């Protein structure tokens, strides 16, 4: 039996850029 | 989502790794994988993830893994929480109380 | 989601652990882990997942594991009723008809 | 072969407080 | 999610099993578990799904499991076509082309 | 390795009933 | 979701794979499960998932498998770029960068 | 232990056709 936990994360980081046509 | 390689290392995130985003300035959470990024301190949202997001949103990356009883019993997440430039300010093993 | 540590026992909630929040007052439906907390009666919905929630509503609090068929035939889930101060009126290990 | 299967719940808790700034 | 437990059993369908509802009239699509239901033809959503639908609404209920190479070629699919007053038409065990 | 896979579903079924405030 | 097998094999999703779409054009997100058709080209999106696309959008179809360490390692992910009439222009293991 | 990766996908793809009342 398994369970889905927290492994890591990133707390709190910034948006720096944004690409809605990103290919590939 | 790529993210700075170095950063994404340090909460030892590998490539292709299914991630959640969750948008604290809009409250989106969505769900997309780990391309590791070539510039210093970079996070970019691509493709479709990029509409619910504006640059500049301050965001929580989480990475679950599927454990048994005793992979949570030794388990030590890795928690790093970083500065407006997405530079590291602390990286811990355990949650906060 | 911070719970109150010994709720968060009593369901079998580890720390750590990916729940699903679901809100009755508005609808909302996410997915976050659990933090075990030092304040008694306490449910906190902390970081973009508060924007799904006011303080005042009435959640169900789901925790889901993988099993195999033996497992299934020989599991009993926990299921915790509690009053609107969060104390336990209930624990039962079958569902209701 | 696995099924995510309800392992356990808490019916109808009261949200107490909310920290969208929550640190940590 | 409560269904007709002869119903359920025609799918496979285990109480407490994780199942994905999605709703034809209005688009919501949500995740709960099943409760076997001891009234027949009925499937009644219960609490805070209870805001994603409408009675009367046509939906579509899936149930998903986590094979290996060997168990997906050996897989049957149970598929069962109900009609509108939750009664079987048809049980396949294949996709439909 | 796994994959998640359709393992039975019910087509077109109609919701009788809800009950937003259905207790356990 | 219905993909033309050709297409499908390429990607390597078998038939009843979930697969997780999102639509450029729109922004939704959600999962669904593979259907393979025998039309050359042919994406349709069936069901409740219907009201979530438009017929001309653009999508990014997603597959993803639980792996441990060693498949982690040793895995090259099968990434897939189509023209606008759906037919292979690249086909890569590895991500862009 | 296991982790979710990304072992396929379809880049940018078109949407041919779409079908509500799709049956089976």
């Amino acid at each position: 039996m398994t369970f889905e936990m927290l492994y890591s994360k990133i707390h709190r980081a910034t948006i720096t850029d944004a690409n809605l046509n990103y290919i590939g | 989502i790529t993210i700075d390689e170095d950063l994404a290392k340090l909460a030892k995130l590998r490539e292709g790794m299914k991630v959640e985003i969750v948008d604290v300035n809009n409250g989106e959470r969505f769900s997309t994988y780990v391309i590791l990024g070539k510039k210093r301190g970079e996070i970019c949202v691509n493709g479709a993830a990029a509409r619910k997001v504006a640059i500049g949103d301050v965001v929580i990356i989480l990475a679950y893994a599927s454990m048994n009883e005793d992979e949570i019993n030794a388990h030590k997440p890795s928690i790093v929480l970083v500065d407006e430039k997405n530079e590291i300010l602390e990286k811990g093993l355990e949650h906060h109380h």
